[PDB]
């Protein structure tokens, strides 16, 4: 089978830019690359084949050239309905496959997140589990580094995390990060402690409760 | 005009087994390949198979060839994929489409919305819901909305007298297969003393509703 490597895997661009998507192939498709956008919750709609032939109705700010094994798509100038996930696909061979895609978001600026710790609830502890929550609100870039800290005792397999699509109105994330334990676990600790790195945040931001405060 | 509309998605157990179909009208059904794609929550698209309406010549994706079968009834306009055994990794939206095989081999020209198909081990249950309590300007509240299957649940904030930022996140599979998923507000430190806080929470799989205090 074709392989198709496709870069970035993300890209945080404004409205007028030139963006630049790029596709590679395993072994040689000639000219046979078709490209796709995806908006959330929607099938993919079809842009480019054979490399660099537009479907009928595209708009001619999109392109797309190479040929061989390397290919590219671009975006002239970057319009708001633009923002979107694109994929390639080889039409050379069969089986038919696809790069794994590029997500392009807003580009704004750094803000680090706010963050705050929740204990669980009396009322989840009588069910015989405890789950604390750490919510990372408001920030950018989406990447960030959430580490739980039990007594001092760095976390690990025991945590699940999920995030935000970009906000509508300012282009942030908010990601929070649970921590499950039993109550007899729970009980036999005192200081339970969240911490966030971020490229917002100087050094990283730790907030914390005392079991029973 | 060409239009495409999958059926038969859902929830499935591991071992079981689907039949999908693809309605698709508007244009000459025997014209073109038929094919199957489908893609993985967060990743990125797998082709199937594909087949002729004509005369119902078909082509696998060898991955598939196993477990996955494609037909056609073209008295019906209608392509089917009967899925067998399934797993874990079945879990994905299926869409039909149409293949322009011409310039090479096969791109998709016309998609359906898709079918979602889910493969899981659990039982239906609505949610427990647990205050997320602000500690003793800004500060958050929220509900934890645990342990319940299938998706989804919603949660709206004082009836939707709240709105202005809130964030309700993804939900969240848990290793025991039901999902969990917090809604989470920030608000004034002042109001804490004066302001009634309530999430409600619906989940129509087991028609279950909460609305709790925070």
């Amino acid at each position: 089978d074709i392989q198709m490597t496709q870069s970035p895997s993300s890209l945080s661009a404004s409205v007028g830019d030139r963006v630049t998507i790029t596709c590679r192939a395993s072994k040689t498709i000639s000219k046979y690359l078709a490209w796709y956008q995806q908006k959330p919750g929607k099938a993919p709609k079809l842009l480019i084949y054979s490399g660099s032939t537009l479907q009928s109705g595209v708009p001619s700010r999109f392109s797309g050239s190479g040929s061989g094994t390397d290919f590219t798509l671009t975006i002239s100038s970057l319009q708001p309905e633009d923002f979107a996930t694109y994929y390639c696909q080889q039409h050379n061979e069969y089986p038919l496959t696809f790069g794994q895609g590029t997500k392009v978001e807003i580009k704004r600026t750094v803000a680090a997140p706010s963050v705050f710790i929740f204990p669980p609830s009396d009322e989840q502890l009588k069910s015989g589990t405890a789950s604390v929550v750490c919510l990372l609100n408001n920030f950018y870039p989406r990447e960030a580094k959430v580490q739980w800290k039990v007594d001092n005792a760095l976390q690990s397999g025991n945590s699940q995390e999920s995030v935000t699509e970009q906000d509508s109105k300012d282009s942030t994330y908010s990601l929070s990060s649970t921590l499950t334990l039993s109550k007899a676990d729970y009980e036999k600790h005192k200081v339970y402690a969240c911490e966030v790195t971020h490229q917002g945040l100087s050094s990283p931001v730790t907030k914390s409760f005392n079991r029973g405060e | 005009e060409v239009q495409l509309v999958e059926s038969g998605g859902g929830l499935v157990q591991p071992g079981g087994s689907l039949r999908l179909s693809c309605a698709a009208s508007g244009y000459s059904f025997t014209g073109h390949w038929m094919n199957w794609v489908r893609q993985a929550p967060g990743k990125g698209l797998e082709w199937v198979g594909m087949i002729h309406p004509s005369d119902s010549e078909t082509r696998y994706n060898q991955k598939f060839k196993d477990r996955f079968t494609i037909s056609v009834d073209k008295s019906k306009n209608t392509l089917y994929l009967q899925m067998n055994s399934l797993r874990a990794e079945d879990t994905a939206v299926y869409y039909c489409a149409r293949g322009i095989y011409f310039y090479g081999t096969t791109y998709f020209d016309y998609w359906g919305q898709g079918t979602l198909v889910t493969v899981s081990s659990a039982s239906t249950k609505g949610p427990s819901v647990f205050p997320l309590a602000p500690s003793s300007g800004t500060a958050a509240l929220g509900c934890l909305v645990k342990d319940y299957f299938p998706e989804p649940v919603t949660v709206s904030w004082n009836s939707g007298a709240l709105t202005s930022g809130v964030h309700t996140f993804p939900a969240v599979l848990q290793s025991s297969g039901l999902y969990s998923l917090s809604s989470v507000v920030t608000v004034p430190s002042s109001s804490l003393g004066t302001q009634t806080y309530i999430c409600n929470v619906n989940h129509k799989p087991s028609n279950t509703k909460v609305d709790k205090k925070v």
